[PDB]
């Protein structure tokens, strides 16, 4: 969710 | 006997593993925090979560996954996890430790809420993985190979299985050069994948126990392991 994708992109 | 295209992309596998530190603040826990399931499960939730957090990073620096769907880069992500962790912790637990200290890491993995019928396969792994005295390398196309796993809900699968190719290729190539008088062994490392897989369902039935009996997770952990 939020914090994977965050993580993945920035 | 590794080709130019093949030294390049092993170097640059190497280069993203060998960014991954763990926080001396973290690990130092293990050497003075108080024995107690609470404190050990503690270490558990901090070193899991900044392992997910480096995790990422070196999955992004791998050659073609950016090149690759949003939703099959979260997808393998979301998946390696577990495997992923367990990797790196059989990495570890088979490092030469000084006196005891080994034996005080054991303790604490025990004491940490984790039932032994789970514990007892735990080292059964650890132990087996020892035993084939894996590489630094070795360690590290093993990790991109079980992140590059097309398998288990991305749709693409053909462009997943073309980035984790080369890496079984170029890990192939390894067995030869540094064991080539046992060629079991490629076969063997692949073998440790399958007990490794075997992780998730464990996993799965250690999360509830800690979940039921009052064992709170990170945010990112929830994520990560479905909580
Ligand atoms: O960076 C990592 O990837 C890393 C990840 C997980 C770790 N778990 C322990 C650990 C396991 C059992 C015990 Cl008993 C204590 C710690 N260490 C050790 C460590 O960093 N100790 C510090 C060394 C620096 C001062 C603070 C402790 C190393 C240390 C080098 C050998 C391999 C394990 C870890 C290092
Ligand atoms: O530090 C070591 O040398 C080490 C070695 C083997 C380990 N096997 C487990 C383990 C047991 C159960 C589960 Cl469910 C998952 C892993 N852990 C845990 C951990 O935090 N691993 C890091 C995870 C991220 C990568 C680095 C190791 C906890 C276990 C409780 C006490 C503290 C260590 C281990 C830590």
């Amino acid at each position: 969710h939020q914090l994977l994708r965050y993580l993945l992109d920035k | 006997e590794l080709t130019p295209d093949q030294q390049t992309l092993l170097h640059f596998i190497m280069d993203s593993y060998n960014k991954q530190r763990m926080p001396q603040e973290i690990t130092n826990k293990i050497l003075k925090e108080a024995f107690s399931a609470e404190e050990n499960f503690l270490i558990l939730t901090e070193m899991a979560t900044n392992h997910v957090q480096v995790l990422v990073e070196f999955t992004k620096k791998l050659p073609g996954f950016q090149t690759l769907d949003h939703e099959d880069q979260i997808a393998l992500l979301k998946g390696s996890a577990v495997e992923a962790m367990f990797l790196r912790s059989a990495e570890i637990f088979n490092k030469k430790l000084p006196s005891g200290h080994s034996d005080l890491l054991e303790a604490r993995i025990r004491n940490s809420g984790i039932s032994d019928e789970y514990i007892t396969p735990m080292f059964s792994f650890y132990k087996s993985i020892g035993e084939l005295k894996m590489t630094q390398e070795e360690y590290a196309l093993l990790t991109a190979i079980v992140i590059l796993s097309p398998d288990r809900y991305i749709k693409d699968r053909e462009a997943v299985e073309k980035l984790q190719e080369p890496l079984l290729d170029v890990l192939q190539k390894l067995c030869k050069i540094h064991q080539p008088e046992n060629p079991q062994h490629f076969a063997c490392l692949l073998g440790r994948l399958t007990e490794l897989r075997t992780f998730n369902h464990h996993h799965a039935e250690m999360l509830m126990s800690w979940r039921v009996n009052d064992h709170k997770f990170t945010p990112l952990l929830c994520e990560i392991w479905d909580v």
